[PDB]
């Protein structure tokens, strides 16, 4: 009903026609305002193949505002908060509004092969990214393979 | 799915099995790749062993023979310990050993500063040996493993 | 087994084989250590013997009138079991015979000594590069597969283009 519902409705067929690679999303058949998203790990990152359920809720005030996201499945980034939340720098203070599902999806898709340990929201994750790195690929893969359930 | 189609949760599925089956097949490649560090292992056990037992029959031999020409208690005794072939005994006064076999072996202070010389080669020599097996061994890895693999690969090559 | 069967099989099998292959992979690990441990025990073992035989040979060398024993304590002392083991009758006659209880000789065992220590010294380099060529190889080699199997995979070709 409202110009953030048809804005929604405008991501949504970007979704379709020109769907970028590695991602999916949908909103719920019945709640436009939430959104079912999934994102795959890129080759030669040590996320690769991963399958990372995500949860998008939108308010009334898209899209002036982004959505909350957190992934549902279990995650080991260093900007990634233990709940699932993002420390993106386009998420939180570079954010514009013509930025839809799917450039905010990919836009997180490259933190996997390229994370920002200068905002770490996990410590741990950016702790081994410097001193284990051999150990981090290991939780890493951890991660990977408990995404495929 | 089309590849212009919103990839659908049958897709999904389809594409984590595929995942799975490269970590499976992963996992598989690098657990033969030990089965044959392994077999190569235990084959060179097999083959060190034996040799063991042979020269350690010819230290019995050594250690029985200078037995018969010690003129001192503790060294008779040394001789018929090691003389019994005990494995370990010979490692602990390997020393000492050499010592009586350059003090009998032979028909002032030189003697006795080339038996000083005459030990230290042979420890130096012992290292020289110990590195010289653990080199073999790890060459002889490296071709087993060398084998394995380019097999596989060259059965992807003949799959064109 | 290959990759294009694994559409039929299920996916809560699928994880039990991994955990099936992780284990066993656990135990042949274990396993190898442990025949590994042994290898360098006879190996440590057996180059204590045969330096003690080696430079026994080359000691009495220096007395052995014969031109035949000196070729028996050289060969002996070219140091290999097989040869050891079947002239060591012989080797054992030599010593029978000159047991029976100056500076340039020094100079030459000082000689030797420097000689087996550089010897010492480039094997163990050589053991340390060999090391690091395994490591480099088994990740050069499963790389390879990776690749190979990500090439066939034709999930990957339509989620990625």
């Amino acid at each position: 009903s409202t110009p953030a519902r048809r804005r929604l409705m405008r991501d949504f067929k970007r979704m379709k026609e020109d769907a970028p690679p590695g991602v999916s999303a949908s909103p719920l058949p019945d709640n436009v305002m939430v959104w079912n998203a999934m994102i795959i790990g890129l080759a030669d990152t040590p996320y690769e193949d991963g399958t990372f359920r995500l949860l998008l809720e939108f308010d009334e005030e898209y899209p002036n505002k982004p959505p909350h996201v957190k992934f549902l499945s279990e995650m080991f980034h260093p900007n990634v908060y233990a709940n699932g939340e993002i420390c993106l720098d386009i998420l939180q203070n570079r954010w514009t509004p013509t930025y839809d599902v799917a450039s905010i999806l990919t836009s997180i898709q490259s933190l996997f092969n390229d994370p920002n340990p200068a905002s770490p929201a996990n410590v741990e994750a950016a702790t081994l990214f410097k001193d284990h790195k051999s150990q981090y690929v290991k939780r890493v893969k951890e991660t990977v393979e408990k995404s495929w359930e | 799915s089309d590849p212009s189609e919103p990839l659908t949760q049958s897709d999904v599925i389809a594409f984590q099995k595929e995942a799975l089956f490269r970590c499976i097949n992963r996992r598989r490649v690098d657990f033969e790749a030990l089965r044959k560090q392994y077999e190569l292992s235990r084959r060179e056990c097999i083959d060190v062993s034996r040799k063991l037992a042979n020269i350690m029959a010819l230290i019995v031999t050594l250690a029985r023979f200078i037995e018969t020409f010690c003129t001192d208690a503790n060294e008779k005794q040394l001789c018929r310990e090691i003389a019994q072939g005990d494995e370990t005994l010979i490692v602990q006064r390997s020393d000492s050993f050499m010592k009586l076999l350059t003090k009998y072996g032979k028909p002032s202070n030189a003697s006795d500063h080339i038996q000083e010389l005459t030990t230290e080669l042979k420890n130096l020599r012992k290292s020289k040996e110990e590195l010289f097996y653990e080199n073999s061994q790890l060459t002889e890895e490296i071709s087993a493993l060398k084998e394995y693999y380019t097999n596989i690969i060259r059965k992807y090559d003949r799959d064109e």
